[PDB]
């Protein structure tokens, strides 16, 4: 096993667990967020056939299964279930066992409170969790990034973050959140593929959908000329085969689904967009912070792996900041996983260890001490 | 051969900056020597990959970071080459049928190597010193102390200088010297050594041994004996002025996945048998340890090496550095009695004895 | 300059 | 190090420390008066970020910092950060200790004799000099002309001072002091910038008018001639950029600033301004002074500096003294450091090391010593 007290650095985002040890490059276990249960009944007697599929098993059985996803918008909604993901995190994926290691959970910037007191309820509760931490995720995204000033984009599946730093200290009033991400950018693809003529409607579908979005669609630098490219020829179709058999054919759709990233008026949502809640939250800083936040513009969770978007980002957000200034997006290939690179980074710093929220002050100080404690 | 590879930067793409080799002879020397793929190796200096779960992507190193994967590679395959040459003298006398044995061990180490411009490896010496004189202080000491109280004599010698502070000084896992040092490269930001000075004064500087000129309650603020970028450290047998300049520079180990990984595929059956850890069979997924870590790890395994056995000591002196032999200089040799601790030892060896025995053999 | 609203 | 017992001469007006040894030509160290301190919390671990910035690195985070000025009006208010502000400056500016050397003070006339008397306290208590002496600044500023006979306006960021010495007899009754400098001139221009459209009001914004101030600010001669100027055409608008971005534009605000300096009811101040209180104090002199006054107009600190400011000080002097006077405003181009300069040779002479308030006279005397030795 571990025959150390290695502290565990686990990373629910919304949509996908990657867990593992501090002092580590990447994390061990990464696996999907998910619990599935089978919704007809079992007739080969004599099968095993648990009524609870969790994680990468429950993509395997998807097409018997209704996938069930515990955590929307970066908030834990199911809690049994979440146990479950925990449950299945530590003892069957990283395999270990959580009374012997202090534990890094991340959450994302102004969410609900009961989500981190009820998250460290759990885990010290349930788990029997020595120590104990709650992170902001975009905060350990600047971690990896061995940079202590810049602004944080990452827009995991729930939640994007923006959040400021500037020589070590955060700007909590300049702080941003958007609920738009890549769970609700699964969706509107699945929309517009039954636009085009392919309905998805199953949540197993909806994860063949989102694999569509993974491997088949960037993000168009300038979504107007692309646009009448795509209504020009053929050249921006690309096929690409369902699971058992039928092969579709993608156009437009390609680049429509991520320009809601950067344009959400297309899934209906009133918000300024992705580049201009970058340039507002520089603007709520001070004057005097704005260029190192301009030149150490950090884009870095999942959901930002469409080719362009760094392009895409400096080219909008030139266009919003002042010119003589140097917009430099930091989008280092690494991510979808920084956020538990810095995690990693952060519990194996010798100075975080009397940061802990430990057992004995939880005991103390009731599941409130994360209020005092953590930020 | 490998040190002449210099690094120069590239801009695209935008974030990070990619550091690219100067001239690729040298390389190819190397490469045609090794017998590697050169673009596998060329990429193992500006390149590392990261590794989750079936995916290999690689991200980009900073040109300082591409000079420390560099001198990495180095000092690895020479200490390394090191570690095998003595375990091939090793295996050529080796305890075959191994049963239960006993050992005489002889261990050449150092002495106070207290140079007027002393680094990070004066200062490794000086510390695994202090670890030595700990292991003096505990088994020797301490075996006197249930000696003589256990044959009925009732003495608790009068006092010794333990040197457990400075151990809690330097190898504290929180507020130690080379810990600040393990996080100074773990660190996000600008990591300089002025900066790591900084943190030594900050919280390292509650010490009663570590005196720095520009610490937190500093009582050696007026001192013009003390110089910026330095730090005394009180030892046991004095005070040792530290430089700070390169200590950062040489705690860094980033001997990273791909650098193994690249010289496991190297020509050789050596270079290949020098890294398993560049097995993609072997998914060794942690970070390098820098210097305070492999270092100190060494420290602990000489003191595993130690603490089972007696030791018996010989204290070693020059008289001069002209390697003369009827020359003797008055001035280095009285440096070697302030720094190897021998007055005090003449103290504590006046405590009770100098003589034991049991009975029987005595009156035989 | 300042602001929002101010210049 | 220094291999001699050299005097310090330290010279805090109340906005700008400039220190360094005597018999020396410009001061070793000049850095700003402030101290600053983070008013968000720090979240990069393991970073240093001291809880106290000094001086010129203050300027370098004051986009995280609220900036304080420990002396005010030649006043000094903030004990504490005034010690922050000599402990820095001996120790990591002039990188000496104070134990060595005799040092040399400065003040206004005319201030609170608790701040000659505990500057004295702090320097012996604190720093422990061998020797000590406080020196009223336009004295000094005297000293540097290489004149015994002058009437001496300096106004540095908290005080002016027209201090009146004829022959080497100073008039203490013909002194001045007016409590309308630098600082209420930057705070003035970000009233009228706020004017203009350009919102100021942080104390790091207060830093950046203070820039405009100094790089673009002169004194117009004759002000009602050039405000109906710059309300003719707009060839006397200037534009400046901000720290990160924006751009301004400023107008009639370019003098209308060190016209408070001329006519302080612009800030609401109730005086005759500085060319009166010149005046003033020259009329204040006996007979028989006036006229060596008159030639001998030294015009010599900080805030002196507005172009034109020798010229407007001449050509309304001149309006108030008779005719067949010879008024010669001396505005030699070494200002803003000539106290210290004044300081360097006064510390200098041979004759003045049985004026040093030197320690076991303190202690004998107690600090009340200052009202005997120092004037
Ligand atoms: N290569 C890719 N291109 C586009 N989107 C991706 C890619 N890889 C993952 N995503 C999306 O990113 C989201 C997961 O990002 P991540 O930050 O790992 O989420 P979490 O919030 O669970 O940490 C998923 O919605 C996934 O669809
Ligand atoms: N070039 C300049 N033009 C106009 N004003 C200036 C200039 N340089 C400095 N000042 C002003 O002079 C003041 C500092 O002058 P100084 O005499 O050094 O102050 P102190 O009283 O601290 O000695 C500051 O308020 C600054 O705004
Ligand atoms: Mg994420
Ligand atoms: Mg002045």
């Amino acid at each position: 096993d571990e025959d150390e007290t290695t502290a565990l650095v686990c990373d629910n985002g919304s949509g996908l667990v990657k867990a593992g040890f501090a002092g580590d490059d990447a994390p061990r276990a990464v696996f999907p967020s998910i619990v599935g249960r089978p919704r007809h009944q079992g007739v080969m007697v004599g099968m095993g056939q648990k009524d609870s599929y969790v994680g990468d098993e429950a993509q395997s059985k998807r097409g018997i299964l209704t996938l069930k996803y515990p955590i929307e918008h970066g908030i834990i909604t199911n809690w049994d279930d979440m146990e479950k993901i925990w449950h299945h995190t530590f003892y069957n994926e990283l395999r270990v066992a959580p009374e012997e290691h202090p534990t890094l959970l991340t959450e994302a910037p102004l969410n609900p409170k009961a989500n981190r007191e009820k998250m460290t309820q759990i885990m010290f509760e349930t788990f029997n969790v020595p120590a104990m931490y709650v992170a902001i995720q975009a905060v350990l995204s600047l971690y990896a990034s061995g940079r202590t000033t810049g602004i944080v984009l990452d827009s995991g599946d729930g939640v994007t973050h923006n959040v400021p730093i500037y020589e070590g200290y955060a700007l909590p009033h300049a702080i941003m959140r958007l609920d738009l991400a890549g769970r609700d950018l699964t969706d509107y693809l699945m929309k517009i593929l039954t636009e085009r003529g392919y309905s998805f409607v199953t949540t197993a579908e909806r994860e063949i959908v989102r694999d569509i979005k993974e491997k088949l669609c960037y993000v168009a630098l300038d979504f107007e000329n692309e646009m009448a490219t795509a209504a020009s020829s053929s050249s921006l179709e690309k096929s690409y085969e369902l699971p058992d058999g039928q092969v579709i054919t993608i156009g437009n759709e390609r680049f429509r689904c991520p320009e809601t990233l950067f344009q959400p008026s297309f899934i209906g949502m009133e918000s300024a967009g992705i580049h201009e809640t970058t340039y507002n939250s520089i603007m709520k800083c001070d004057i005097d912070i704005r260029k190192d936040l301009y030149a150490n513009n950090v884009m870095s969770g999942g959901t930002t792996m469409y080719p362009g978007i760094a392009d895409r980002m400096q080219k909008e957000i030139t266009a919003l900041a002042p010119s003589t200034m140097k917009i430099k997006i930091i989008a280092p290939p690494e991510r979808k996983y920084s956020v538990w690179i810095g995690g990693s980074i952060l519990a194996s710093l010798s100075t975080f260890q009397q940061m802990w929220i430990t057992k004995q002050e939880y005991d103390e100080a009731g599941p409130s001490i994360v209020h005092r404690k953590c930020f | 051969k490998l040190g002449n590879i210099e690094f120069k930067p590239e801009s695209r793409m935008n974030g990070l900056d990619e550091s690219k080799i100067k001239d690729k002879n040298e390389l190819k020397e190397i490469c045609e020597l090794t017998s590697i793929d050169q673009v596998v190796l060329e990429r193992a200096f500006s390149f590392r990959t990261v590794e989750a779960k079936q995916e290999k992507v690689s991200t980009t190193l900073n040109v300082a970071q591409a000079y420390y994967a560099r001198d990495a590679l180095a000092k690895n395959l020479y200490s390394r080459l090191f570690s095998w040459l003595v375990n091939r003298i090793n295996e050529s006398i080796k305890a075959q049928t191994k049963v239960r044995k006993k050992v005489m061990g002889v261990l050449d180490i150092y002495g106070f190597e207290i140079f007027e411009d002393n680094s990070f490896e004066q200062f490794i010496i000086n510390y695994c010193n202090e670890k030595l004189q700990q292991i003096f202080i505990e088994l020797t000491l301490k075996e006197e102390q249930e000696e003589y109280i256990r044959e009925d004599i009732e003495w608790t010698h009068i006092d010794y200088f333990n040197n457990a502070i400075i151990c809690d000084l330097i190898e504290n896992n929180t507020n130690g010297i080379l810990a600040m040092l393990d996080e100074e490269c773990l660190r996000p930001g600008t990591v300089t050594d002025e900066t790591f000075l900084e943190k030594l004064n900050q919280v390292c500087a509650t010490h009663q041994h570590f005196e720095s000129r520009m610490s937190k309650c500093s009582r050696f603020l007026n001192d013009t004996t003390l110089p910026h970028s330095c730090f005394r450290i009180q030892h046991y047998a004095g005070k040792v002025l530290y430089q700070v300049e390169g200590f950062v520079d040489k705690n860094n180990d980033l001997l990273y996945r791909d650098l193994s990984q690249a010289m496991w595929k190297a020509g050789h059956a050596l270079i290949k048998s020098l890294f398993p850890e560049g097995n993609p069979a072997k998914v060794n997924l942690k970070r390098p340890p820098t210097a305070g870590s492999q270092f100190k790890a060494s420290v602990a395994t000489l003191m595993k090496n130690l603490q089972t056995k007696n030791p018996n000591y010989i204290r070693c002196i020059k008289p001069n550095d002209k390697k003369a032999a009827h020359i003797f200089s008055e001035s280095l040799v009285c440096h070697q009695i302030r720094y190897l601790g021998l007055l005090e030892n003449v103290r504590v060896r006046r405590a009770g004895y100098a003589f034991r025995q049991a009975y029987e053999p005595c009156l035989e | 300059a300042x602001x929002p609203a101010w210049x």
